[PDB]
C-alpha cells in the first residue's frame, strides 16, 4: 500500500479516523453507518495489499531469482494480474468517492452518503462477468497451487531460501503463499456480511436503503454463481476420474 | 516456534468472528467491533512449547458448499462452535458441521466450544427463549453433545467478558500439537 492511504486507514474505526469536532456533528445512526463503510474500504486496502505481495513480492521474484519450469509460477499464482486489476479499478473507485466527500481543508473529514450506487455498478455488467469469470477459474485451482507450493518448498533448496528471505520480515507474518491464496479465496464471501450491516444504519434515506438492498442481492447472486462453477483440478488427474465426478 | 492452522466452523449465529477477534487483540472492542476477520498468527507458548498458531475463520462461507471447503487444507486443530443462547445451533453441530469436518480434516482434532456463556442467566435470553420452548444450553448438554460427536474436548467461553477465551486457545494449540 501507498503511505497516503495506510494513513487513512491506519485507526480502528471512521469515529477514531476524523477529527473529535468533525465526529461530534454528526448523530450516533450516520456515525454507525460511516464505521462499517470504513471497515469496506480499510479490508479492501489491504486485499489489494495481498494480491501485489503475491505479484510483487512473491511472482516477480521468483521469475527474476529463481530457475523454475515453465508454467510453475502460473500455477501457484492463478489468474493474479486478472485479480489485481479488478480490486486495484474497485479500490480506486472507493478511495475516490472518500476523497470528493473530504470537506476543504482537511484531509481525514469525511462521510460517504451514496454508495450503493457505487456497490451495483461494481457488482453488475462487464465487471459482474470478470469477477465471476476470474474467481471460479482462481478457487478451481486453489488446491493444485496449495499442493505446489509444498511440493518445491519441500524439494527445491533455492526456492526454500528464497521463501524463507522474502518472508522474514515481521510485516509479511500473516502472508505467507498459502496464507496469501486463502485470504484471496475468503474475500469474495466477506461482502455480504459488510454490506448487509451498512444496509441496517442506511435507512435514513429510501434510495440509499433500496440501492444497497440491490447490491446485496446482486453480491448474493455472483457468490452463487462462482460457487456452483467450482471443481477443484488436481495435477495428473485422469479423465475417467473426471467423468465419474 | 513450529507452526500450526485453526479453524473454527459453526452456524452464522455462534459467535466464531467475535471469539477470534477478542482473543487475537486480547480486548472486547471498547469503540467498534468488526463485522469480519481477516487472518491473524498468534504466538502461543503452551506448557513449554513455542507455537505460531495461524488463526481462520469460515464465516460468510454457510451457503457455498464449494467454497467453504477450501478454508480446511493442512488444519491442525478445528474450535466447532455454538451458542449457548441458540440450542439450535447446538442441534446444526452432529449431522451438517460434524461429517463436514471428519470428511475433509480426517484425524484433526475437534474441540466443541460453547459461546457467549455470560447468557446462561441473562434474563432478557431467557424469556425470548422460552417463547419457543427453549431455554439456554446447560453445561451437561454441551458436554454430551463433545462426547457423542467424538471430541477431543469440550470448553466454554465469552468473547464479551473474556472468560476463558484463553484457555480455549491454549487448549487447541495443545491438541494441534499432539501425534
Ligand atoms: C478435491 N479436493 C481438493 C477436496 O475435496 C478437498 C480435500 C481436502 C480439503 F481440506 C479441502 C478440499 Br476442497
Amino acid at each position: 500500500s501507498m503511505e497516503m492511504d495506510e494513513k487513512d486507514f491506519a485507526a480502528d474505526s471512521w469515529s477514531l479516523a476524523v477529527d473529535s469536532s468533525f465526529l461530534q456533528q454528526h448523530k450516533k445512526e450516520v456515525m454507525k453507518q460511516q464505521d462499517v463503510i470504513y471497515e469496506l474500504i480499510q479490508t479492501e486496502l489491504h486485499h489489494v495489499r495481498t494480491l501485489k505481495i503475491m505479484t510483487r513480492l512473491f511472482r516477480t521474484g521468483m521469475l527474476e531469482e529463481l530457475h523454475l519450469e515453465p508454467g510453475v509460477v502460473q500455477g501457484l499464482f492463478p489468474c493474479v494480474d486478472e485479480l489485481s486489476d479488478i480490486h486495484t479499478r474497485f479500490l480506486s473507485q472507493l478511495l475516490e468517492r472518500r476523497r470528493q466527500a473530504l470537506c476543504p481543508g482537511s484531509t481525514r473529514n469525511f462521510v460517504i452518503h451514496r454508495l450503493g450506487d457505487l456497490l451495483i455498478s461494481q457488482f453488475s455488467g462487464p465487471s459482474a462477468e470478470q469477477m465471476c469469470k476470474t474467481y471460479s477459474e482462481f478457487c478451481s485451482r486453489h488446491s493444485k497451487a496449495l499442493k505446489l507450493y509444498k511440493e518445491l518448498y519441500a524439494r527445491d533448496k533455492r526456492f526454500q531460501q528464497f521463501i524463507r528471505k522474502v518472508t522474514r520480515p515481521a510485516v509479511l507474518k500473516r502472508h505467507g503463499v498459502q496464507e496469501c491464496i486463502l485470504l484471496v479465496t475468503q474475500r469474495i464471501t466477506k461482502y455480504p456480511l459488510l454490506i448487509s450491516r451498512i444496509l441496517q444504519h442506511s435507512h435514513g434515506i429510501e434510495e440509499e436503503r433500496q440501492d444497497l438492498t440491490t447490491a446485496l442481492g446482486l453480491v448474493k447472486e455472483l457468490l452463487s454463481n462462482v460457487d456452483e462453477g467450482i471443481y477443484q483440478l488436481e495435477k495428473g488427474a485422469r479423465l475417467q476420474e473426471i467423468y465419474n465426478r | 516456534a513450529i507452526r500450526k492452522k485453526l479453524v473454527i466452523v459453526g452456524d452464522g449465529a455462534c459467535g466464531k468472528t467475535c471469539l477470534l477477534i477478542v482473543f487475537s487483540k486480547d480486548q472486547f472492542p471498547e469503540v467498534y467491533v468488526p463485522t469480519v476477520f481477516e487472518n491473524y498468527v498468534a504466538d502461543i507458548e503452551v506448557d513449554g512449547k513455542q507455537v505460531e498458531l495461524a488463526l481462520w475463520d469460515t464465516a460468510g462461507q454457510e451457503d457455498y458448499d464449494r467454497l467453504r471447503p477450501l478454508s480446511y487444507p493442512d488444519t491442525d486443530v478445528i474450535l466447532m462452535c455454538f451458542s449457548i443462547d441458540s440450542p439450535d445451533s447446538l442441534e446444526n453441530i452432529p449431522e451438517k458441521w460434524t461429517p463436514e469436518v471428519k470428511h475433509f480434516c480426517p484425524n484433526v482434532p475437534i474441540i466443541l466450544v460453547g459461546n457467549k456463556k455470560d447468557l446462561r442467566n441473562d434474563e432478557h435470553t431467557r424469556r425470548e427463549l422460552a417463547k419457543m420452548k427453549q431455554e439456554p444450553v446447560k453445561p451437561e448438554e454441551g458436554r454430551d453433545m463433545a462426547n457423542r460427536i467424538g471430541a477431543f474436548g469440550y470448553m466454554e467461553c465469552s468473547a464479551k467478558t473474556k472468560d476463558g477465551v484463553r484457555e480455549v486457545f491454549e487448549m487447541a494449540t495443545r491438541a494441534a500439537l499432539q501425534a
